[PDB]
């Protein structure tokens, strides 16, 4: 009785995984060259899971992708992997003047040069006190950023290409996992900054009822705790120390650039955060975290201790790399803050292995303003969380955890009265 | 607006398919590949609706009978409390094989005009 | 198409004008005029449009035209309306009714 | 002044083509216009013979005529024309020409007919014998 | 030869669009995204004349009413005494409007074939 | 009662617009190689069409396919990093253009030392001490040399520039075409004619000749900072010749990494130098000046050398033979002409092995010697000009030779060419709807 | 089987059509030409068909009446004595032209269709 | 008669065309060639078909030569470069009389200021002296050639591959079992797939190809022209097992940021010299077969079997990759031998490791194969063979034959011999009775 029709345009789709293209609104510029709408689907019901989500591994490649490539036409810093003899400018120690024996670009001609270098920055070689060498240059290859590329993150928008599109959760208190009953399907993502930070996510975006707390599994106790605050906390970071850059020619065309002096007195670097916001965050915080561990008492500590990298506060601040102490944040139990902070200058991102990165010094004074709008915690009748998270990843899901990507599948069949009547 | 049916039942999901249909196309290397793939898309679908006799329609009709077996639902409760999402879940593993069967009536037809050109 | 006149002779006095009548086979929306069947000259048209005055009519002629009842009437005679007042169809075939011959 | 010019053979032989010609004075015979003729049947009633469409190329006839009606305009030499099949004692009647210019109304067509305004003198015909 | 009829009147230009048809088609990442776009220019015209209904074919009717606003030339001044450079460049400002009336008319007609029976 | 006309939709419309896009190249060394597509014009009749060769993107992307192509070329090639050493150079011998220079360079093995012998010319070294002995590479301190490599051709072939499917190119066949404005004989081609990409600051080499009269272009006239291009109709016979017989020698600086130099010269040494006829040149000079009084009305011509001191600005070079020559045309533009006037040339040549053709930052190639003897003949098919400003209210102009970049010689044979892309679709009116 | 009448005399092999069009018509750098060789060969006869008013069709006739300069041997020897492959070695140089003039047909058969009276 | 032109879409025609094949397969070949194989691949066998073949004309061979420089090429790219290695050796023989020595060397580290004294054990074949000094010593083409270092992570192991047409075009298969490569084939099929052909690279003998179904099949662009190496292809294999019994262990030695030379640090055990067995019955059988098939060409001649004439190991030794080690076997207990034709009826082949190699012959470069430690054993099927035949006897009752042939592409054309590549053209036209009639 019923025969078999073909219909061609069916609002239908299934999960698929494609390359999306970069639509910005400087590497960031010139890759995302693309210039730059949504549709609510009702009685449509989706499941997202944050965790699962290509859309965080696709932006992972292309963040080192794109700080590889720009690296590459740039200089290589390895005849500066020498002895240095380095005096203190003082704090007391915290940046030293060094002096070492380089070949310029005339070959044959060799030059004492001095350069500064920071303390995280260099490693003894004797006991004498005065021999220093660059951190890693004998196990890794230091590349010099070229000053005239920007790695200063923007908003970027991921979009999806023809067939497919990108379904977004517009549940303002979805967890990150399991049905979503308010889904509409967008073409291209919100504009999201790739700020790279490992215990704080800055310049993100903000709940709007309220802070969400997403973790995979809250009694795992392996997993990052990813916290999306609903208001976002001020935090001004400064390097007083006014500096003059000053080149040094080690090739033919290729220069290394440091500091040729610092202007006036040698103070420490630090960032202000308000003390009453961040107290009244961290009660909000509090709040949320004991509907998932009820009847508990949540206690923030400082991370395990180990390298800068891992325990503390990094981020990238006027083209410097900060390394704050963040344990005046995280030291409280519950029932201005000025945190010091150290600059490096040769920096291995991602933990690539025989890689690194050198930073130029910028000369004058830096400063900048962040707003602080997640936190990555980890748990060890008492909880006790600690900041930080896993990897880069981390950083990302806050952002794509409402996104997911579908391919279009237009064509579909289904019975009906009529036949081909030829 | 596109996928606005996607929650309205099978019936009325069916009168809005140019909104859908018209969106592939708008009718170095990863960037080719990209493109190279969107075009092979559509041209899978046309070729797969050349291949059928739905060339250039959004709703045709064939000679291939409904089998119980895919579905022994009647006409309600398929076009009027059902959705195409849970229609296209509900007979995913017959999908391949009505494709075929509807490849094979196509077929069956050319035979028969290839009949009526018999010496000509 | 098939329109007549009603007017079967409108042979007015001087400023007491009457009127000229005709008949459709059909209603329609305007899709007819009217025009002077002067003698000795070219029955150039008076009303262009559902009695609407033609371009350079030199008339006061004028009428609502409704539906299948077409009239046309300037409220004065003169020695210019001494001509054949016919109407005529715009549509299908431009068949002509009979003219009122008015020759006022 | 975008007169018709009208003119005919006049005297003809008794079913001879009712051969006629009407000049498209001070006006283009390639005009967004229709050109047409018309007859007066000895004035006992007038009647309309053939049309033709400048702007197209289009054309049509009176039943009356209906085989016999004939039209054609060229542009080079800016005049329509026409010669109808038997013009028997009967198609002895006064023709006359006009032109209906056309106008981009709302129509929903590309132009609507206008009445004709542009009358030509017109000529007799004689095809009695 | 291929576009000889480039100055010719638009009457004898029509009697040629075979020639520039399959020049399209066939007439070092550059060279390939080169031959890719060409393919999708090709693909564009075709999916346009797609959704005018128009697939298939060198010279396409519509039922959409010429505007006498776009061009009030008689057609013997079109057809016989002007070439398709010039007919371009006279309706250009217009052009897109057209467009989108051919898409409107071939979407009416869509609802008069698709819509006509219940589920049918 | 009604006149219905409908859309028609017409599929391929003769109609095109201008468009830029990437064109391919086609030839019969870098160029054969590049060029690798084997290498059919329609005259269009009742067809005008507007031109415009200083806004031809054709010229953009020859300029930009040249770069791309030279700098490609030399990548896998050996560097002379380790050559920028202190040199200690004794006259080989002219007085002192060619030097024998000696230094103490790594050899192919490591942590070897040998001291080492090389022929260098005078423009490639520049005094680095006052003890009239010491001398380093030109920009070594600040450039890097590569090598070119000895294998590699870079000697100009005919090639010509392809469209891709869905363009065409449209071609002036008007002979006497200043370069802008209307054409009214155009023909479509898919690819241009052969055009060698000869390289050169003041004279054009192995061009196209006009075919009715000499043309000469300039996008203003009236502008002193425009060059003006003039195209001959007949072309002028140049023989340049580099008569030092010279030996080769190759010293290797590392794994595999081979520097090429002189090793001795077999004979005397003599200047190098090119030949023009003097009677074909003064025949030019009066043609051209013919020509430049029809838009300089009633003025003296008169031809100086150019300013600027700097061999790459103010001298002829040219690729002779695979050696850069730099030759002193001051010969050829020093006369003065009035209109009224009716109607061997020896240049000399320096040598240069060390270049920067398209003025790279913080890169310079180095061209190897080739041994025995160097002769070419060339033929002169134009000339770049350059007015001098300042010359207002006076009855004479002076021109000088010169241009600006590059692309003033590649602008010279594409002049005639413009990309344009096709446009299938067009609609039209008739009397017939659909018949649905 | 693909090609398995390509040994069958010309009438045998062309009742096998659907044979190779079924696998003509389905389906970094090496890789992405190969890709795109695939879709322009697909593309160019699609077009061609199309301008010949051969779409969805394997068997088409045309109104170019055959000329005996391309061959002069009857029906009986050509479709029962021949292969396809020495039919067309024996009439490849005239190939191009007998498309040409298919194409010359098939665009006055439109023009015709536009200036048709009874059809518009 | 009025005979009208009629369209066909989809004719059994086909023309020879040059295309771009794509490897699939079922290490740098499982990554080149991932595009998976058909479960079931299909062939069409085409009766009453005759296809001139050419397997010397055959394209397929020059892109799958053009394949193995590329894949090889860019899997060398990322690697270690061992320009620093480019020193003066003091080498110590460790023993053969000196096979194998102990070298050590001055060289720089990662460290600028640094330079550190390094051992590293080489082959002979990979060390020559430079002075009168027995003990200086430098690698064998350092001063000449950028010897890089094979990445450890990245196998070059052969493995099948299968060379697939693009969709519009296919391949034909030769199915004659005695076919001598060039010619009509009048038994034609149809494939999508070449068989799965193992990229093996050797200089005399092929190892792990296909074997004849019916008998030996000799093969010779012209036989008469000595100038075309002669490809004797196999109906039975014979099995070479090779060694290389040392027992070794790695060391890594480190000469910049992060680039670590591989060398072997110690050996256990005594030094004992690599070699290959081949069965003498089964080899002394196979160049029975090979003469009386040989005799057919050479009509009433005696064969020689000579060892090649004389020069470099590439060119006179049997060269392989077996383990990942290259082994260079002195093949000359197997072409050594006299045959009239009426002989009616353990072979140790000592053999050399060398770690620098230049396959290919590429000027300016070479590679370095770190050593794998343990001991190395192998067994490898011997389908085939390459052979020379010497000019100048025109005029005595005796041919000369030596092993070796051209270049790397005679080891490709002996499996793509087969096949050839053709285009299909599906639209033809023809005349018939009946008009388009609207
Ligand atoms: C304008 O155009 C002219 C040509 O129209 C160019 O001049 C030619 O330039 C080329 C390249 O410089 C010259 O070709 C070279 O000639 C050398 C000498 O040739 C003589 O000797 C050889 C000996 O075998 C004879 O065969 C030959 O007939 C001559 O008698 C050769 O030694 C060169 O060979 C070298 O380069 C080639 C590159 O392919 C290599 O294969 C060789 O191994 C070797 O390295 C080369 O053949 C040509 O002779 C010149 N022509 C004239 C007429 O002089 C101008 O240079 C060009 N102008 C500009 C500005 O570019
Ligand atoms: C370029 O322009 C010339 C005119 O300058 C074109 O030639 C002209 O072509 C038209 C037809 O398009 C000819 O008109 C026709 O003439 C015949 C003569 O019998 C007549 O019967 C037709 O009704 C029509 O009037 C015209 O005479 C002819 N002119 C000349 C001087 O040859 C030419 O075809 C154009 N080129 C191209 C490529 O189109
Ligand atoms: C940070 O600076 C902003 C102005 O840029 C100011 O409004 C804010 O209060 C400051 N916050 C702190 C913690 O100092
Ligand atoms: C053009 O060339 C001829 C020789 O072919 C010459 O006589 C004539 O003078 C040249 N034209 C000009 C303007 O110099
Ligand atoms: C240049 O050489 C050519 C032959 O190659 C000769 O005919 C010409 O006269 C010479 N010209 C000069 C100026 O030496
Ligand atoms: C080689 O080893 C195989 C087993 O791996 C064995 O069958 C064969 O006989 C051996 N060959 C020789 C020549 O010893």
């Amino acid at each position: 009785e019923l025969w078999v029709t073909v219909y061609y345009g069916v609002p239908v789709w299934k999960e698929a995984t494609t390359t999306l293209f970069c639509a910005s609104d400087n590497v960031w510029a010139t890759h995302c060259c693309v210039p730059t709408q949504e549709v609510v689907l009702e009685n449509v019901t989706e499941n997202f899971n944050m965790w699962k989500n290509n859309m965080v591994e696709q932006m992972h490649e292309d963040i080192i992708s794109l700080w590889d490539q720009s690296l590459k036409p740039c200089v290589k810093l390895t005849p500066l992997c020498v002895t240095l003899n380095c005096t203190d400018l003082g704090e007391k120690g915290e940046i030293k003047n060094c002096s070492f024996n380089i070949t310029t670009s005339v070959r044959d001609k060799m030059q004492k040069e001095y350069a500064t270098f920071y303390k995280l920055d260099i490693v003894p070689i004797d006991n004498d006190n005065n021999s220093y060498r660059l951190i890693n240059c004998n196990t890794s290859v230091i590349t010099q950023a070229c000053p005239k590329v920007s790695f200063e993150p923007i908003p970027i928008h991921y979009c999806a290409p023809a067939g497919f599109a990108i379904l977004k959760c517009n549940n303002k208190t979805f967890n990150g996992t399991g049905p979503c009953t308010n889904v509409s399907t967008v073409q291209c993502t919100h504009g999201i900054r790739p700020v790279v930070s490992t215990q704080l996510l800055l310049n993100g975006s903000l709940a709007e009822e309220e802070i969400v707390i997403r973790s995979e599994n809250f009694t795992d106790n392996g997993k990052t705790i990813i916290v999306q605050l609903n208001e976002s906390v001020e935090i001004n970071c400064t390097r007083p120390n006014n500096n003059t850059r000053k080149s040094i020619h080690i090739g033919p065309g290729r220069a290394f650039y440091t500091t040729g002096q610092i202007i006036g007195n040698i103070r420490q670097a630090h960032c202000n955060i308000s003390r009453a916001k961040w107290n009244n965050t961290l009660h909000k915080i509090v709040k949320k975290l004991r509907e998932q561990f009820r009847n508990k008492t949540i206690v923030f500590k400082q991370s395990s201790g180990g390298d800068p990298e891992i325990v503390m506060h990094s981020f990238n601040c006027g083209g410097e790399f900060f390394y704050c102490n963040s344990t005046q944040l995280f030291n409280s139990t519950w029932y201005n803050i000025t945190l010091p902070c150290r600059i490096k200058q040769i920096i291995n991102l991602w933990q690539e292995v025989g890689k690194a990165m050198y930073a130029p010094p910028i000369g004058g004074q830096i400063r900048c303003s962040s707003n602080i709008t997640g936190l990555l915690l980890t748990r060890d009748t008492t909880e006790i969380f600690r900041p930080g998270g896993g990897d880069m990843r981390d950083n990302w899901r806050s952002e794509l955890y409402k996104y997911k990507v579908v391919k279009i599948e237009p064509l579909g069949v289904a019975p009906t009265k009529c036949k081909r009547r030829v | 607006g596109f996928l606005g049916a996607a929650g309205s039942t099978m019936g009325a999901a069916s009168m809005t398919l140019t909104v859908q249909a018209r969106q592939l196309l708008s009718g170095g290397i990863k960037q080719l590949q990209a493109r190279v793939l969107a075009v092979e898309h559509y041209l899978k679908d046309q070729q797969l609706l050349g291949i059928w006799g739905c060339s250039g329609k959004l709703i045709c009709t064939t000679a291939v009978p409904w089998n119980a077996t895919w579905s022994n639902k009647t006409l309600d409760n398929i076009w009027n409390n059902m959705t195409w999402m849970e229609w296209e879940k509900e007979i995913s593993n017959y999908t391949n094989l009505i494709y075929n069967l509807i490849e094979e009536s196509q077929n069956q037809q050319e035979k028969n005009e290839t009949e009526n050109l018999t010496l000509c | 198409x098939x329109x007549x006149x009603x007017x079967x002779x409108x042979x007015x006095x001087x400023x007491x004008x009457x009127x000229x009548x005709c008949x459709x086979x059909x209603x329609x929306x305007x899709x007819x005029x009217w025009x002077x069947x002067x003698x000795x000259x070219x029955x150039x048209x008076x009303x262009x449009x559902x009695x609407x005055x033609x371009x350079x009519x030199x008339x006061x002629x004028x009428x609502x035209x409704x539906x299948x009842x077409x009239x046309x009437x300037x409220x004065x005679x003169x020695x210019x309306x001494x001509x054949x007042x016919x109407c005529x169809x715009x549509x299908x075939x431009x068949x002509f009714x009979x003219x009122x011959x008015x020759x006022x």
